């Protein structure tokens, strides 16, 4: 089939601009904690079983079956609380719908939270945002609030005999604490420092308990998707890549925006049909970052002709990531651009791993020479060689991030670094 | 029709925490590991 | 009875379960490469020189952390191993000092002996290293702080032996760095065998600071008598002469401590 | 912590007056078996060597470290003391 | 920065500093949020309560924080070191971090701080004579779409330009205080001109049920 040009009714996210409201009675003209304690009354297995059929994947870093991913908390208690854990931390650039999502959709958040609680048969959800979100944390606890006025949220959660207790968590700005784990030690209040795998969250989290993980998307997303069936969600994109998706379209775009389309969408029909179009033109277009800075990078040659999902863009090497498109055009020093990206990872890495810690500075300072071409070809071979070694011998994924970038940078723009040095070497 | 999210426009610094503390009221009782601290 | 068979590098083992691949190696007779690691101490995953090779897998994982599953066959000496060591060493010699002459860790620096054995020949690091400002934390421990590989072996023994919580990593990326935030004094009863265990010559001993090298010292084995408890020891001598003391193992009496 | 050097056994002997030459303060001895090293691979084997010569002989045991349960899970428990602090 | 405390008379266990009524109440709130036991979950939003106090973190202030939860000094250094909102130097008024990541460099946040630093008289890191600017350059906060912007205390200003940003910086230097949001007729984050979307009304409260 094809795909794009979705409908305003089958959009998730209403107030997207907050053009309504985004309180209680907003909320609920909207749509939001209908039926939720029939949803609850279900039970967990059989939202389980929606959330498989929905086919949806994680809206944050690397896209995972939802359906497993929280079935591998269906379990009996071991004596021990078992626990939620929604990471609004958006710090991956070019990312900007999270912040909308808390500051407009709120009491979503709080349902999608309650429903995966039961789904899990836990007991409280922490949600850790930045500590540059204030004004939208406080809208968000104004909501949860609200929620626990009218009762919707606490001891008798919704008319059931299930208790349930939402918690607010800030950060101090990091952008290492978006990961499983490190979140989960700044909130235990140590650093921001990730742990190794095994053992998983699902066994030993939070405070030692058992904790699924999981993004603001996807859990303000999975009331919807059980009061409307899976079947709904399910298609509207290929068999695997399902579902809407919130697109940050950022660059040299005349009109920057933050949209909902439907899942597998041309990548230029999301900049053509939204976002006010390409600055320049289309033929002033010089390459795309499609998935977020960690994603690597696809030159013009293939963001024409490529649609956007998970698979179909893996093909094209850059993963869709948190679908934050950062456009560029011929007027621009890509070289510079991602050598300021990897200074940002030189900055946000926390310190443990050998590779990472000593390797990303090693790099940025590799690439802070290409710029200017004080260099010799024979570096970008030893550039290669030292992302690899970087890519999987971390603990975290951000070395990866670092890697992925370089090596696209390598691999589409080499003639580029080429020319620099040689214009360096005529103009010692 | 115009926009709406104009609440933020006067909130203050300890604003926050006093709902925390305002919620506190309707927390519920933690669990425990009998333990004050791990020492 | 509960035990497990494993491979490493095609030889079956019975080992116990939550035991790790380096655990394994071990029993085989092997010994994986280490930097953060010591059988007294929590497991940290830092220096990730202990990675090795699972047959089926595309990922290699960490020994020392890694419990050892059922099946799995273990590949030591294969090409994947050997480039994640080379690399992790690249790293970390990357920001390292040229002390070597001046380090009295010099004959007994697992670094350089890993360097030489699982480590490659030359350098591709032609950018500029980095300095740190030293501390000083007492009398007996010297710090030259530009030298440490963070491996937080200091920072385990001083939280668990000796219950003093007064070390840790204050900072973040390679602008990073070990010790107090403030001048404090790290003055405890077992305040010394930070320098055996700090695997480089960022912590040593005042007192034996540039008297000797180990190639030079004859190793006597004695025991304690400043105590009852009969601590085993190492004398080591030159020319006729006591140059230090050292702990040795006997893990009924005192474990690796003095 | 490398583990090679545990491997073999060694014969050494008593030690003996070492002082210094009045000239240049040099280590001087008399003892032409200070630096007397054997290896064997076998305590039997540096027994049968030891009583064949004829000298007196005291053995000590291969102290082999004990095996060790290690659980990086337990650095994050919710009720023990295995709990740490710094990560 | 530095990563490291040489007492001066304007830092040391000496410098003054306890907590307030109110505050200890708050602290209270939020210590019963965590499980007993389990509640040095709480040094992050105490050192904010801190910092919120007084602007920026003192060895007394960590000391204090340490002695109420009971948790070690040093996994409270460590913690203001590792994070980066928190003050362990002076900070002045207002605290402006204008955002140089690639999204917001391309569209020419390099601009607005030039303009901001002429205007200051006074260069990245530094602060003002009077204490009422202190400058800094930082990574991305959750606007690249509205990339060139910046944030003060704790709000935004997105979209804006070297004349919006004079302008703001001049509001600011009176006695009064503007208003956060795109100042670019944008309103949050839609497409400039309008929408491309949202053109027609929502569902009431229910619809689609199954
Ligand atoms: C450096 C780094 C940054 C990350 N940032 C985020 C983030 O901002 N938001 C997020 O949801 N996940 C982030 N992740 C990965 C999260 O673990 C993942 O998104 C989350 O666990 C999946 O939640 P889901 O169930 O909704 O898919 C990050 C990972 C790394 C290594
Ligand atoms: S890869 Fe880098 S950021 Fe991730 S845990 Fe290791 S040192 Fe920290
Ligand atoms: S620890 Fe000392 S001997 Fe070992 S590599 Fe470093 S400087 Fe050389
Ligand atoms: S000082 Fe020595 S023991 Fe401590 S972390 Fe550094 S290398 Fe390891
Ligand atoms: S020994 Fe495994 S990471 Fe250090
Ligand atoms: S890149 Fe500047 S706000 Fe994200």
């Amino acid at each position: 089939t094809s795909f794009g040009s979705l409908k305003d009714e089958d959009r998730i996210f209403t107030n997207l601009y907050g053009r309504h409201d985004w309180r209680l009675k907003g909320a609920l003209r909207r749509g939001d904690w209908y039926k939720t304690k029939e949803i609850l009354l279900k039970g967990p297995d059989w939202i389980l079983g929606e959330m498989k059929t929905s086919g949806l994947r994680g809206r944050g870093g690397a896209g995972f079956p939802t359906g497993l991913k929280w079935s591998f908390m269906n379990k009996p208690s071991d004596g021990r609380p078992k626990y939620l854990v929604v990471n609004a931390d958006e710090g991956e650039p070019g990312t900007c719908k999270d912040r909308e999502i808390m500051r407009h959709d709120p009491h979503k958040l709080v349902e999608g939270c309650l429903v995966g609680g039961r789904a899990m048969g836990a007991r409280a959800a922490y949600i850790y945002i930045r500590g540059e979100f204030y004004n939208e944390a406080s809208n968000l606890q104004v909501a949860i609030r609200e929620a626990y006025e009218a009762g919707l949220i606490g001891k008798n959660a919704c008319g059931s005999d299930y208790d349930f207790d939402v918690f607010v968590v800030r950060g101090a700005g990091a952008y290492i604490c978006g990961e499983e784990t490190a979140l989960i030690e700044s909130i235990e209040g140590k650093q921001g420092k990730p742990r190794l795998k095994p053992p998983f969250p699902a066994d030993v989290g939070v405070f030692g308990c058992p904790t699924t993980v999981a993004n603001v998307e996807t859990v303000a997303v999975s009331p919807t998707i059980c009061r409307r069936g899976g079947t709904w969600f399910a298609g509207f994109g290929r068999e695997r890549n399902s579902g809407t998706k919130l697109f940050n379209i950022s660059g040299h775009v005349n009109h920057p925006c933050t949209v909902e389309e439907e899942m597998s969408v041309p990548l230029k029909e999301l900049i053509e049909k939204h976002a006010g179009g390409v600055t320049g033109g289309w033929d002033n277009l010089l390459a795309v970052i499609p998935g977020g800075s960690s994603t690597p990078l696809i030159p013009k040659s293939v963001c024409e002709t490529v649609l956007m999902d998970f698979d179909a863009l893996v093909q094209a090497q850059t993963g869709l990531g948190t679908a934050a498109v950062i456009v560029m055009d011929r007027s621009t020093d890509i070289v510079k651009a991602i050598a300021r990206l990897i200074e940002f990872y030189k900055h946000e890495s926390c310190g443990q791993c050998t590779p990472c810690r000593e390797g990303v500075d090693w790099m940025n300072k590799v690439m802070a020479r290409f710029v200017k071409g004080d260099a010799r070809p024979a570096e970008i071979d030893s550039l290669w060689e030292i992302s690899k070694q970087i890519e999987g011998h971390t603990i975290c994924a951000l070395g990866d991030g670092a890697a992925w970038p370089v090596q696209g940078l390598i691999r589409h723009f080499r003639p580029e670094l080429e020319d620099r040095m040689q214009r360096f070497a005529q103009q010692h | 029709t115009t926009y709406k999210n104009l609440q933020h426009h006067d909130y203050n610094t300890y604003t926050f925490l006093d709902l925390n503390l305002d919620l506190s009221k309707f927390r519920l009782p933690q669990p425990s590991s009998g333990r004050e601290s791990p020492r | 009875s509960n035990l497990i068979e494993v491979f490493v590098d095609g030889q079956s083992v019975m080992v116990e379960p939550g035991t790790t691949v380096l655990q394994a190696c071990e029993k085989v007779g092997m010994q994986i490469p280490r930097f953060c690691y010591h059988e007294r101490l929590s497991v940290a995953g830092n220096c990730r020189m202990c990675l090795v090779e699972i047959e089926k897998a595309p990922k290699v994982v960490a020994a020392c952390a890694m419990p050892v599953m059922k099946g799995w066959n273990i590949l030591t000496n294969s090409e994947k191993s050997k480039k994640a060591r080379e690399g992790v060493m690249e790293f970390l010699l990357a920001n390292h000092p040229l002390d070597c002459p001046i380090c009295d860790q010099g004959g007994e620096c697992d670094l350089q002996d890993q360097s030489m054995m699982f480590g490659s020949d030359r350098s591709r690091f032609l950018e500029g290293k980095r300095a740190v400002e030293d501390k000083n934390i007492g009398p007996l421990v010297k710090t030259i702080m530009t030298r440490c590989i963070q491996c937080t072996r200091c920072i385990r023994f001083a939280s668990e032996i000796a219950g003093v919580d007064d070390l840790g990593t204050t900072g973040r990326g390679n602008d990073m760095q070990v010790g107090t935030y403030i001048e404090k004094m790290f003055m405890s009863e077992l305040s010394g065998n930070v320098i055996d265990i700090c695997p480089v010559g960022a912590l040593t001993s005042k007192p034996y600071a540039f008297t000797a090298r180990p190639w030079e010292t004859r190793k006597t084995e004695s025991i304690d008598v400043m105590d009852a408890v009969g601590s085993n020891i190492v004398v080591s001598t030159r020319t006729g002469e006591v140059m230090r003391i050292l702990p040795r193992m006997h893990e009924d009496i005192n474990e690796e401590w003095i | 912590s490398g583990v090679n050097n545990t491997k073999k056994w060694k014969m050494e002997f008593d030690t003996r007056e070492r002082w210094e030459n009045p000239l240049m303060g040099w280590a001087s001895t008399a003892d032409p078996l200070s630096n007397m090293v054997l290896t064997f691979s076998a305590k039997e084997d540096a027994i049968a060597f030891a009583e064949k010569n004829g000298w007196s002989y005291d053995v000590e045991e291969k102290k082999v470290p004990k095996p060790k349960s290690k659980s990086y899970g337990a650095n994050f428990s919710w009720n023990k003391r295995t709990r740490v602090s710094t990560k | 920065a530095l990563f490291v405390h040489r007492d001066t008379p304007e830092n040391n266990p000496d410098t003054p500093f306890d907590f307030t009524p109110e505050n200890y109440k708050r602290i209270e709130a939020i210590v019963k949020n965590y499980p007993e036991g389990h509640q040095a979950a709480a040094v992050l939003p105490v050192l904010d309560l801190a910092q919120r106090q007084n602007g920026w973190l003192p060895i007394s202030a960590m000391n204090k924080v340490a002695e109420v939860l009971q948790v070690p000094p040093m996994r409270v250094y460590e913690v203001a070191t590792f994070y980066t909102m928190y003050n362990r130097k002076p900070v002045g008024k207002y605290h402006i971090q204008v955002c140089t990541t690639t999204p917001c460099m391309l569209r020419d946040s390099d601009s607005i701080l030039e303009t901001l630093q002429r205007k200051l008289g006074i260069k990245v890191g530094e602060t003002t004579p009077d204490k009422l600017f202190t400058l800094i350059e930082v990574e991305c906060l959750g606007a690249c779409v509205n990339a060139p912007m910046v944030q003060i205390n704790d709000n935004y200003y997105e979209d804006l330009t070297p004349k919006d940003i004079e302008e703001i910086i001049d509001e600011l230097k009176a006695g009064k205080v503007p208003k956060p949001g795109p100042r670019s007729g944008r309103f949050c984050c839609e497409p400039a001109g309008g929408l491309t979307s949202l053109t027609e009304p929502p569902k009431g409260p229910g619809f689609g049920v199954q």
